[PDB]
């Protein structure tokens, strides 16, 4: 186990990066996690959709 | 799914109608073919 030895005047390339990997995956359980349904305003004594 | 009903009502059981409301809704993905209770012992 060798050491990063990040200083601050180094070169784009050699500079520490931060990375945040993401998986999905959806194996058998019939609900979760899943983003906004977004709803508009409402309207009255109007034939609508 | 693993639903549950429930309700309480205040008073060998008695007779009468009541029909129970839905409690949970719990999307586990869970097995079930045996279970166990839990009391409440005297110790003190
Ligand atoms: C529950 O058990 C059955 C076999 O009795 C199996 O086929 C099924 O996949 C199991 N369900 C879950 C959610 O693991």
């Amino acid at each position: 186990l060798q050491s990063y030895g990040f200083r601050p005047t180094y070169g784009v390339g050699h500079q520490p990066y931060r990375v945040v990997v993401l998986s999905f995956e959806l194996l058998h359980a019939p609900a979760t996690v899943c983003g906004p349904k977004k709803s508009t305003n409402l309207v009255k004594n109007k034939c609508v959709n | 799914y693993f639903k549950i009903y429930s309700k309480h009502t205040p008073i060998d059981l008695p007779q009468g109608f009541s029909a129970l409301e839905p409690l949970v809704d719990l999307p586990i993905g869970i097995n079930i073919t045996r279970f166990q209770t839990l009391l409440a012992l005297h110790r003190s």
